[PDB]
């Protein structure tokens, strides 16, 4: 079904077009992630992260890398931290868009779509140019980036990120105040914030309820504590809202990015800790420790430290978390994968209560919904 | 650019901005597909003297976790997780939308 | 006075003075059937009464608020209710008995 | 409440294995020998439970390996013998345990290199 | 130590020992140890009878307000007796931290379902059961989640083959998608990567 | 003693009522699983299949396993049901495009290595 | 730090309902929607002639594997199986025996294209530059065996692609 | 150094070639057979010997980060010559 | 009894006299780093890798073949026992080749291993490397002299637990090295043995070369029919 | 190439009517660049 937004079966039961109950069944996309993850080595296992949530790569890769970092004991380099939040927060500009553009879809206005896929393909040419793929990176690693920024990429960021906010109000002039749209998306969804915080919604889900949290305001990672911007906030926990809440944290976005073009230190891009991460080429083919150790990292991989963690970060669909067990060795004990659509589909069956069909797949849209991290 | 400029008119008036300002598609002002070759900076650990490796292990430095409490092994005041959050400031740059 | 607490589905609460005692004293009320020695009887009042005495002190709502370091005074409503009904649920539990049962030997050993 | 059960662990009905992978297997339990190309003893430690080789044959397209046994990858790691025998014995798989081998002590003495009348002086160092 | 070596934070450590003391002190009678982590996050390891009391107290209590469900899953380890690990993260926004709840479980023995402490639990003790096999009590619709329908056997277990017991492929006789035993043209190739030289001496055991 | 926890059975005795329950409603499902699935199978086959799967844990003698097989077999039935299965899946049980492995000894020693 | 999206109280006075009354009766707000679509249908679309005109690449983009040589022809991979170690597809197959002039080369190097997910930790683990990712992505096929490629067709594509492959790399690896 | 079998099949560097009797030659007729022409071995073995005046040479197939890891030749035994064990070139000092 | 109390890292143990510092730490379970000591053949301590801190003693002592004194504290885990084997690993891959990715000891070698646990992750070393010729001593063992780290294992075994007296070492210093100094075959019935108790690739079995990884390898165990020992 | 025009459209390509030995007047493919030109025409680098 187009309005599926991927493998997802909701089963339906159904009183004239009003619907008397949502029962999502899942697992079309299960692949056994967290097993095979299992199988591999710390190296080998970031490039499912990229595939978790396809649509905010390098973020699930940042708390892959985050968790694996803090098990580690060790930490990135100044330079490494800026690419990150600054790559962060292009990705969150991704999945923006792609919510937004494909919510708009399904209910009817399928204009936005065109307009801003170009800016998206704008953002996979960054993508390309710092680790040659357009979307499946793998450039956040455990130990900071894979390789440092090409040398004139700040300057096309520069060039993109100064028109996109014009991007961003055409989009409002075809959707905030149509008459249309906002009678397919006010009071539609409600949810109140102790049902939101009770259910376990993350993310915009709580911020369109009122409810004042963003873990990068409260538990900050890499430098986000060095950056300037302001959390929207919602009043009455609708589609609406949620929309608009959005739309002001693409713009928020564009603001940080900002902040990180004038901002990018120089240095070192990985930790300079050769038993994590692997030597440049030149000393691999001239030094001898160089050498085993390149061997070492690329045929057993490094060993973890013994013990568990639960890294979250602000994913641009809520709280993505990573509970992490260690057991000594080159290989991840336990992976295990909080994806916050999990929560957010969970509840689709009660904020669909008294609402139609349309509505449903308005519902469905607002949750920000990709299969990929909720089943795994 | 292209476009005759009755026609940059019309789109002006009709989207209500000056278009042109701010194209979307990258003339010329893009990076050069070919550029000067980097230098990259070394890292920290990149010294010859005062360098032994055991001063800079943090792989070595991560401990089991520390035990309170085993169940096998004054007023007291209440205590809490973390001291309450402060409340959120309302945006000096723009609090309303 | 104020209207839009700002969160949904928590209304404004007018008078919001009374409410807070009566919740505190139906508190105090319910640990006063609890084990003296039980460490939840004591915590327990002993917050309850410094958040009554800072209710009774204060008469401006705002700067009890801000006093009460609970973010918006609806909210300390609802916890207060939230502790009566969990002070009601240990009650019926009785938590400050003595370890029910011990673990097997190895079962919290890690790694392996 | 505690009803008193009095048979011994069984759970082969509830994992979901085919009878045939668990009536015809025979699991190893062994402490792994050390690899005698290296001095290291770290994968000496644990337990480790293994089934039984099945055949491999090749695939007539690339020649790679196939096989048709499910259980040719898995192996099991336990704290002590007792724990691998336990968890043979619920699930229902015929095992052989081997006792751990360890290297006896030995005596060494750097000055018997040099003896004044036996035979353990090197004749070369 | 300064560069590349994750620096450390006491005084979170110091609070989150007090609550850890505060915790254990509150219920006696379920919490059997208690630890930070040198990370600063802090675990309960509690007793399975008192799932739901801890819960419950970690939600409502005005010195806790954990009001947040992030996660829930199981971990499996053959080597104990009792095999399931059962592991809660909580989150608290008042506090602006997080807690972990650790329980055990074997095969045959039922926890309590916490839907009533969490609604958000519903479909993580849906996935546990689907993945483990570990049944919870009171569960107000527990069945499978992530598994393919009529699919025996749970799969995050440890003793579970990685490629399974079967495969689907499409067959014209019938007409239709049917199941066979898994055969391989290719076998996954177990690789032996850990050295027998020993990495981290703080966490050596005793020789026994 | 042995100090084991219920699901829902204390001794053999309940479990039993509820193995005998769950076949009830198994047996009077098997008609309308035919036709609602337009399958091939007459009535009595699937009667059969139904019996032929409860036969074969008949040598459990565990309360809790017991228990356990129950709950999964009420799975199975919810499922059947509610027509989340499909008709592959019902088809399943009866493994129509297996060929048949022989269990004598000349015949493995003819085919292969296996037992 | 927040500001609020949805929280501003419109104006009471008899000027602002009559606008309002205009908005609502004579749709001004559904012509701005027009106007905008108006706006883009006189721009130039972003459309490009393919296969005429094609997408932008990088030099470190990931495309279809080559092993390459030696200047002197000889091959550049010496069985090492570091690539085989790292690929977390399990993508690659290896069998190596010395050659008749004593050298430390393969008889067996395969790579399924069907099984590769193109991460290019390969190229990364190779010592001597011997497996690369090459510019091309149009090698669609019309069987499920022409993409299970072996060491003769990874051989032939580091000699088509050789030419474009070394200006790449040079171009490349002073940021690796 | 290509070369065909009895059978008309060109035999790969490998040295593989269906046998006669081997019915996988069934998946090349209609098609054709991926041989790849430029045999390493025999390209090698034109390269000429490079004469060093040092009884220990140094390798890096050139291009210096381009190349192989750096390896040192000791030249010393004259009855043969210095191979490189990532490159193939050969190395000897001036001899008689 | 007989028995003295040493302690490990402030750890009580009792031992017999005249073990060494090395088994002490082994009977808790330390296995100490070494290059040259073979706990079958005769002490050598050549290799210097086993140097470890005694408490209150300021120099080092050689642990596989110093023996225990009573009430000594060892300390495996101190800051000049980790200088120690870091500045050992330093001399160690000074001259070392570049051979990892063509050597058949690659994933399975001491030296490696031992670098990437107890030694540093960078050099230092600025100069160019030794090189030395081949040796043939026949078409089991196959011989990559470069690479040898002087260990002397090979010597001992031959001479010890084989019974012959082929091997040894000719020249001295820098240039010193293992060797028949002459063509000779090394050839007995317990020669390739001398492949598994090398740890670096100078000694490879010829058979094998090339041919695997020990990684993607299977192990079975098992008993030999070869003859009536088992 | 045409430099005025936006970046995509700036360089192309007028396939060969008449390839290796098949008619390419009407079936052109991306395949049938060399790689020098393959280099130029995908912006990979300024230089021809
Ligand atoms: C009805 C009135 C039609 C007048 C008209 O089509 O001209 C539009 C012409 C389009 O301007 P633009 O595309 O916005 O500016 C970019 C240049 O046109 C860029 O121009 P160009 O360099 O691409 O020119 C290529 C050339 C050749 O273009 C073609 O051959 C392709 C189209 C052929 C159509 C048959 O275009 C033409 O000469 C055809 C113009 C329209 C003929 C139909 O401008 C006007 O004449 C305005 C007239 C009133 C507009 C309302
Ligand atoms: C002297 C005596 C004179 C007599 C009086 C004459 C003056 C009359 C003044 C008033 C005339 C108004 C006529 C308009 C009728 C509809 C107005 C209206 O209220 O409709 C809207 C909705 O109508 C729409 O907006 C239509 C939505 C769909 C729009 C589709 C495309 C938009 C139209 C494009 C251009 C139309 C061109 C039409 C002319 C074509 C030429 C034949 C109401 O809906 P809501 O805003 O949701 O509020 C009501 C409930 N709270
Ligand atoms: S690109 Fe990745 S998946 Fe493909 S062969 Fe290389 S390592 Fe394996
Ligand atoms: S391609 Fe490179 S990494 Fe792979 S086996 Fe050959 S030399 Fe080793
Ligand atoms: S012996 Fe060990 S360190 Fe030396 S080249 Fe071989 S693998 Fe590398
Ligand atoms: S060849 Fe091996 S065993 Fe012999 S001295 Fe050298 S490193 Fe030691
Ligand atoms: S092991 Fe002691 S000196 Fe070598
Ligand atoms: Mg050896
Ligand atoms: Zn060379």
């Amino acid at each position: 079904h187009p309005a599926a937004h991927g493998v997802l079966r909701l089963v339906m039961e159904l009183s004239g077009e009003m619907v008397r109950k949502c029962d999502p069944h899942i697992g079309l996309l299960h692949r056994g992630t967290e097993k095979l993850i299992e199988y591999k080595t710390y190296l080998q296992a970031l490039p499912y992260f990229d595939r978790l949530d396809y649509v905010s790569m390098m973020c699930n890769e940042q708390a892959y890398s985050l968790a694996v970092e803090k098990l580690l004991n060790i930490q990135p380099p100044p330079r490494a931290q800026w690419i990150r939040v600054l790559f962060g927060e292009i990705t969150r500009l991704l999945n923006h868009i792609m919510a937004v553009t494909t919510h708009a879809l399904d209910i009817g206005a399928m204009t936005p779509f065109f307009w801003m896929f170009e800016e998206r393909e704008k953002m996979f040419e960054f993508y390309e140019r710092v680790s040659g793929a357009r979307m499946h990176a793998a450039y956040i690693r455990p130990g900071g980036v894979h390789q440092d920024l090409p040398l004139g990429l700040l300057d096309d960021i520069y060039e993109f990120s100064k028109n996109f906010s014009f991007r961003i109000d055409e989009l409002e002039e075809m959707l905030t105040n149509n008459r249309i749209w906002r009678n397919r998306t006010v009071d539609i969804g409600v949810v109140t914030a102790e049902d939101a915080l009770n259910y376990g919604f993350s993310g915009v889900m709580l911020r369109g309820s009122g409810i004042q949290w963003d873990l990068r305001k409260t538990q900050p990672y890499d430098v986000y504590d060095q950056v300037e911007f302001d959390v929207p906030i919602g009043s009455r926990g609708d589609c609406y809202d949620r929309y608009l809440c959005r739309v002001e944290e693409m713009r928020q976005s564009l603001r940080i990015i900002s902040q990180c073009l004038n901002k990018m230190p120089p240095g070192e891009i990985k930790v300079d800790d050769a038993k994590v991460s692997p030597p440049k080429r030149a000393e691999m083919k001239t030094s001898m420790e160089s050498l085993i150790h390149h061997f070492k990292l690329y045929t057993e991989g490094y060993q973890v430290p013994p013990g568990a963690t639960y890294t979250a970060i602000e994913a641009p669909k809520g709280e993505f978390g990573v509970y992490l067990v260690s057991d000594g060795s080159s290989r991840p004990y336990r992976c295990k994968i909080k994806a916050p659509g999990f929560a957010h589909l969970a509840g689709l069956d009660k904020m669909s209560k008294g609402h139609m069909l349309a509505d449903v797949v308005a519902i469905i849209g607002t949750q920000d919904i990709v299969f990929g991290e909720v089943d795994r | 650019a292209s476009a005759t400029r009755v026609i940059q008119l019309l789109r002006n008036w009709a989207s209500g901005r000056d278009l042109q300002a701010k194209l979307q598609l990258r003339y010329q002002e893009i990076s050069k597909r070919t550029q000067p070759p980097p230098k990259l900076p070394v890292g920290p650990s990149h010294k010859l003297s005062n360098n032994y490796y055991c001063t800079r292990d943090g792989r070595r430095e991560a401990m089991p976790p520390s035990i309170v409490m085993s169940s096998q092994k004054t007023e007291k005041k209440a205590v809490t997780p973390a001291p309450p959050i402060k409340r959120w400031e309302l945006s000096k740059d723009q609090p309303y939308l | 006075l104020k209207k839009t607490t700002g969160l949904v589905g928590l209304a404004v609460c007018e008078t919001p003075h009374e409410r807070l005692k009566i919740l505190y004293t139906k508190i105090l009320d319910v640990l006063g059937q609890i084990p003296k020695n039980a460490a939840y009887r004591k915590y327990t009042e002993q917050i309850t009464n410094e958040k009554l005495g800072m209710v009774k002190a204060e008469p401006d709502v705002k700067k009890l608020e801000e006093q009460l370091q609970g973010g918006q005074i609806e909210e300390v409503i609802l916890q207060a209710e939230n502790e009566l009904s969990l002070a009601r649920k240990m009650l019926r539990w009785k938590p400050w008995e003595p370890l029910v049962e011990e673990p097997p030997a190895n079962q919290w050993k890690w790694p392996i | 409440q505690l009803i008193a059960v009095d048979e011994k662990l069984d759970i082969t009905t509830l994992t979901g294995v085919p009878e045939e992978h668990i009536k015809t297997r025979k699991v190893r339990i062994f402490v792994p020998a050390r690899n005698n190309m290296q001095s290291g003893v770290n994968n000496t430690k644990k337990w480790k439970m293994e089934f039984d080789t099945r055949e491999r044959w090749e695939n007539p397209l690339m020649g790679w390996s196939s096989t048709a046994d499910p259980l040719s990858n898995l192996v099991l790691t336990f704290s002590t013998k007792e724990d691998a025998v336990a968890f043979a014995e619920k699930n229902g798989w015929s095992f052989d345990v081997e006792e751990r081998k360890v290297p006896k002590p030995k005596s060494k003495s750097y000055g018997a290199n040099f003896s004044w009348n036996k035979r353990t002086r090197v004749s070369t160092k | 130590t300064r560069p590349t070596i994750r620096p450390r934070n006491d005084v979170v450590h110091k609070q989150l020992s007090a609550f850890g003391q505060y915790v254990a002190e509150i219920l006696p009678k379920y919490v059997q140890q208690v630890q930070v982590s040198c990370f600063n996050e802090l675990e309960i390891f509690i007793h399975p009878d008192g799932v739901i009391p801890v819960l419950t107290f970690l939600r409502d209590h005005t010195n806790a307000q954990f009001k947040s469900l992030a996660d829930l899953t199981a971990v499996d380890v053959p080597t104990r007796q009792n095999r399931f690990e059962i592991v809660y993260n909580l989150l608290s926004l008042r506090f602006n931290s997080r807690i972990r709840v650790k329980t055990y479980t074997d095969e045959l023995t039922p926890i309590e379902s916490s839907v009533t402490v969490y609604k958000a639990a519903n479909w993580y003790e849906r996935e546990i059961w689907d993945m483990f096999g570990v049944f919870f009590a009171n569960h107000p619709d527990l069945r499978r989640i992530l598994t393919d329908y009529g699919f025996e056997g749970h799969p995050f277990r440890k003793d579970f083959p990685l490629s399974g017991y079967v495969e689907l492929r499409y067959d014209d006789e019938v007409k239709r998608v049917v199941a066979e035993p898994v055969e391989l043209a290719q076998e996954f190739r177990k690789f032996d990567l850990n050295s027998p030289w020993e990495a981290f001496p703080a966490y050596r055991q005793p020789p026994e | 003693g042995t100090s084991v926890k219920p699901i829902f059975s204390r001794d053999m005795n309940e479990a039993k009522r509820r193995v005998r329950e769950l076949y009830r409603a198994w047996y009077r499902e098997v008609p309308n699983t035919v036709h609602l699935f337009q399958l091939d199978i007459s009535v009595k086959q699937g009667r059969d299949k139904v019996r032929e799967m409860f036969m074969k844990n008949a040598h459990v003698t565990d309360p809790r396993v017991v228990d356990l097989l129950v709950i999964k077999g009420k799975m199975e039935l919810e499922e059947t049901i509610n027509v989340w299965k499909q008709r592959t899946h019902i088809m399943r049980f009866f493994h129509e495009t297996e060929a048949p492995r022989p269990t004598d000894f000349l015949s493995k020693f003819y085919v292969g290595h296996d037992p | 730090t927040y500001k609020f999206v949805n929280m501003r109280e419109p104006s009471m006075d008899m000027k602002s309902v009559t606008d309002r009354a205009a908005q609502t009766l004579l749709w001004t707000e559904l012509v701005r929607g027009l106007g905008m679509t108006l706006s883009y249908l006189f721009r130039e679309p972003a459309t490009i002639n393919y296969p005429f005109e094609k997408g932008p690449l990088s030099p470190r983009f990931r495309g279809e594997h080559a092993l390459r040589r030696y200047p002197s022809g000889e091959e550049r991979c010496i069985a090492c199986k570091l690539c085989e170690a790292v690929c977390p597809a399990q993508a690659i197959t290896i069998e190596a025996e010395p050659r008749a002039d004593g050298s430390r080369r393969t008889t067996r190097y395969d790579i399924d294209m069907t099984k590769c997910i193109y991460c290019g930790f390969c190229q990364e683990a190779c010592p001597v530059d011997a497996i690369v990712e090459g510019p091309n992505f149009e090698f669609s096929t019309e069987t499920h065996e022409e993409l299970l490629y072996n060491k003769e067709k990874l051989l032939n594509n580091g000699d088509k692609w050789e030419a474009e492959i070394a200006a790449n790399i040079q171009a490349d690896y002073l940021y690796r | 150094g290509v070369r065909t079998s009895p059978t008309g099949e060109k035999v790969t560097h490998t040295g593989q070639a269906y046998d006669d009797g081997d019915y996988r030659r069934v998946r090349f007729s209609d098609r054709q057979k991926e041989v790849n022409e430029n045999f390493a071995i025999d390209l090698i073995a034109e390269q000429p010997v490079s004469e060093v005046g040092s009884r220990v040479i140094s390798c890096d197939g050139g291009g210096g980060a381009l190349g192989h890891p750096r390896v040192y030749i000791n030249l010393d035994k004259e009855t043969k010559t210095g191979t490189c064990g990532y490159c193939g070139l050969q190395f000897r000092q001036p001899h008689h | 009894s007989n028995l003295i109390e040493v302690f490990v890292d402030g750890q009580s143990v009792m031992v017999e006299p005249g073990t060494t510092v090395l088994q002490a730490c082994e009977k808790v379970g330390m296995q100490i780093p070494r290059f040259c000591y073979h706990e079958r053949l005769s002490v050598a301590g050549n290799c210097r890798m086993c140097l470890v801190e005694i408490e209150k003693a300021p120099k080092v002592v050689a642990a596989c073949a110093m023996p225990v004194m009573k009430g000594w504290n060892i300390l495996t885990n101190s800051e000049k026992s980790k200088k120690a084997r870091e500045g050992v690993m330093e001399f160690l891959l000074a001259n070392h080749p570049l051979d990892c990715p063509i050597c058949d000891q690659g994933g399975e070698c001491d030296l490696q291993d031992q670098s990437m646990m107890f030694g540093s992750d960078r050099s230092r070393f600025l100069e160019g490397k030794r090189a030395v010729e081949d040796k043939n001593i026949g078409p089991l063992v196959k011989t990559i002299m470069t690479r040898c780290i002087q260990c002397t294992r090979c010597i001992r075994f031959a001479s010890e637990i084989a019974g012959v007296d082929d091997l040894g070492t000719t020249g001295r210093g820098n240039d010193m090295q293992v060797g028949t100094y002459i063509e000779k075959m090394f050839m007995s019935e317990l020669s390739g043995n001398i492949i598994d108790i090398c740890p670096v690739g100078a000694l490879t079995s010829k058979p094998y070369a090339f041919t695997a990884r020990p990684w993607e390898t299977r192990k079975t165990e098992s008993i030999d029919v070869m003859d009536a020992v088992g | 190439e045409d430099n005025k025009q936006f970046f995509g459209r700036h360089r192309w390509v007028i396939y060969t009517t008449e390839m290796n030995g098949r008619d390419t007047f009407w079936d052109v493919d991306g395949s049938m660049v060399p790689p020098e030109w393959h280099r130029w025409l995908h912006c990979m680098t300024d230089d021809p």
